[PDB]
């Protein structure tokens, strides 16, 4: 029984984050929340904070208010891939429905290199930085995050036709990694044509890994596919064990404490939290009790949407977890 | 009668070329194809000779030139070498819904203005250490002006109502940022036009879910790239949509998604739509409206039976079959 460093945050942070654990042990779990605040001061994160994620090596984080703290936590934490897993809902429907996607971010160098130059008036030079580190480890993760989840497929996504030399830097670590993992089926395919496929057969995907800008829009078009950033769980990897699993909506300040708010994203990043230390059990009971619960009807949120209030929809996954 | 440079191009280019001049050839079009053809050489002569025609001729109507990406730096990706060295710096596509071919979403009536130029693709990049690569992309202030003026201008002329600037400024600032700013103070030139401005991931949100809501659209060279395949797609895929190359003096034509076919080259299922509506626009940018007008409502009434449709949408036709119906619905055009 570990220590979840927990990052309720702001709007309607708490109340979904009071959801999570109320169904965390409505269903046997392993789990107990070491509470904590995450702001920016002298900049740095708390010495509160800092230490519990070095102890406990695993937070949840909800939606904090708007220095980057999307970008200090990074830094602070060394936080280098980003995983965004999309599956088709039964209940909330789309346009599309077969989707099964895990994108994976590199999440420290590339387009976000923070360095840009004026030139001259007038002109500006962005630079884009890929390296043999950041992205052979990226792949490394990739490949590892396939086998370790059970994933048949895995594309490298890029466009070296026009950036041979970084694009393809980043194509060169991920051909070396396949290699040396041929379990896992791996291929190529530039960023347009991944785009131009998706939104017509997204379930030709599987598994995609890609550099920081391309994973940065991907991953949202993918959550696009399957109803939005309110359903969508995502994580976070960083050095030393460390992942942060988090939503990433909005806080959603003007319903902050109505008992409206729909935790079902968090919720599932929590899922994804327990899969990711262990404790599948738990992971498949809390995630299928979910399921469950937004197919079988009306004890639906509004953002979803019914006319049931945020707690009628947590109970009844409390209700429904409890029989296995 | 009109000389237009012709460059065929890799996969599906070439042959789609030949229903080309085919279609045509019945509507009696006064226009003469000079072709000049680009290989895989790393030379560059062939793309430089293409280019002086084009200088000549000052209109053209290409396929995609493949891309060997395993290539090294040095040898650049001709398309580019020909959009930049022409400087065609407005690159226009329309994706609007067609009735016959049904998709996911409907009502969809987009135009994009996308930078053809600058950008990413600016190819500019350099190793200073081993295993340590830095690619400069390139924002200015008067290519970004260009651009905002384009679709600004579009906006108007063709009765549009709202612009939608597309950026990453919030994290490329100073880049990002200058594009942004171009595009609000031609904004404050047409207040007529309604202006808003989006971030490139949650535009990509949007368009899998609400379209509807996108009018005109302008932005740079990658996120251009990635919205005109997405709005590709929606409406139903690579062989259906058209897409221009403007310059101030030149114009090149082609299909809006830019792709060789490689895999389905040569086995009579090229869907031949997008082809032909560039070379529809190629004559109305020409001033030959009638002819435009005779050949796109033949491809156009063509899509609207299932029975015409090639396997990328759905059907079970040939290429030729389709080149059949369309120019079975000229033929009673013009008598």
């Amino acid at each position: 029984v570990q220590t979840v460093t927990l990052i309720p945050g702001d709007g309607i942070g708490p109340e979904i984050s009071a959801a999570v654990m109320k169904i965390f042990d409505a269903a046997k779990a392993p789990i107990q929340w070491e509470e904590r605040n995450v702001t920016a001061i002298q900049w740095m994160i708390p010495s509160e904070a800092k230490e519990s994620m070095d102890k406990n090596k695993m937070g949840l984080k909800g939606p904090l208010k708007t220095p980057s703290m999307n970008l200090l936590l990074r830094k602070t934490f060394d936080l280098y891939a980003n995983v965004r897993p999309c599956v088709s809902i039964e209940g909330y429907k789309t346009p599309y429905t077969d989707v099964n996607i895990v994108t994976i971010r590199e999440n420290t160098e590339g387009e976000y290199s923070g360095i840009e130059h004026v030139i001259v008036d007038g002109v500006v030079a962005s630079i884009k930085l890929i390296t043999e580190g950041a992205s052979k480890r990226i792949a490394e993760f990739a490949f590892e995050y396939a086998r370790n989840n059970h994933r048949s497929n895995v594309t490298a996504v890029h466009k070296a036709n026009i950036m041979r030399m970084s694009d393809g830097l980043f194509l060169q670590k991920c051909r070396e990694v396949a290699e040396s993992c041929k379990d896992i089926k791996f291929n190529e395919m530039y960023l347009d044509t991944v785009c131009l496929n998706m939104v017509q057969d997204p379930s030709q995907f599987d598994v995609l890994v890609m550099p920081n800008l391309y994973g940065d829009i991907l991953s949202d078009l993918c959550a696009g596919l399957i109803g939005g950033l309110g359903v969508t769980p995502s994580g976070n990897i960083g050095a030393n064990g460390v992942a942060i699993f988090e939503s990433v909506h909005g806080t959603a300040p003007d319903i902050a404490g109505k008992d409206m708010a729909n935790p079902t994203a968090l919720l599932l990043s929590a899922v994804m939290m327990l899969r990711h230390m262990g404790l599948f059990d738990h992971a498949a009971r809390i995630e299928a009790a979910c399921f469950a619960t937004i197919k079988d009807g009306k004890s639906l949120t509004k953002d979803l949407g019914g006319n049931a209030k945020c707690s009628d929809f947590t109970e009844e996954i409390c209700r429904r977890v409890k029989d296995l | 009668r009109h000389t237009v440079t012709m460059i065929p191009g890799d996969g599906i280019g070439p042959e789609l070329m030949l229903h080309v001049k085919s279609v045509f050839r019945h509507a009696c079009v006064p226009v003469d194809f000079e072709e000049v053809h680009v290989s895989s050489n790393a030379d560059e002569e062939d793309i430089r000779n293409a280019i002086m025609a084009i200088r000549r001729n000052r209109v053209a109507l290409k396929g995609n030139i493949e891309t060997n990406h395993n290539l090294p730096p040095s040898h650049k990706s001709r398309n580019n070498i020909l959009r930049t060295s022409l400087d065609l710096y407005a690159n226009v596509i329309h994706c609007k819904s067609l009735p016959g071919v049904v998709t996911r979403h409907k009502d969809i009536d987009i135009l994009i203005v996308r930078e053809n130029t600058e950008g990413e693709y600016s190819s500019l990049e350099h190793e200073s250490v081993a295993g340590v690569v830095e690619s400069l992309k390139i924002i200015t202030k008067a290519k970004s002006l260009r651009i905002a003026e384009y679709a600004f201008k579009l906006a108007q002329e063709s009765g549009r109502k709202k612009v939608t600037a597309v950026h990453k400024a919030n994290i490329m600032k100073l880049g990002d940022g200058l594009f942004l700013q171009c595009c609000r103070e031609v904004a404050a030139r047409y207040p007529q036009i309604t202006f808003e401005n989006m971030i490139v991931d949650n535009t990509t949100m949007q368009l899998v879910s609400r379209p509807q809501q996108f009018d005109v659209m302008v932005m740079p060279n990658l996120y251009g790239n990635i919205v005109n395949n997405v709005c590709a797609g929606l409406v139903g895929g690579p062989g259906l949509v058209a897409g221009a190359n403007y310059g101030h003096v030149y114009a090149v034509f082609e299909t809006a998604t830019r792709n060789t076919g490689k895999s389905i080259a040569n086995k009579n299922i090229a869907n031949p739509t997008a082809t032909l509506l560039a070379s529809c626009m190629m004559l109305d940018h020409l001033k030959l409206h009638s002819y435009a007008t005779s050949i796109r409502k033949a491809v156009l009434a063509s899509m609207d039976n299932e029975n015409m449709h090639t396997p990328d949408i759905g059907g079970q036709g040939t290429t030729s079959e389709a080149i059949q119906d369309v120019i079975r619905h000229i033929r009673v055009i013009n008598g």
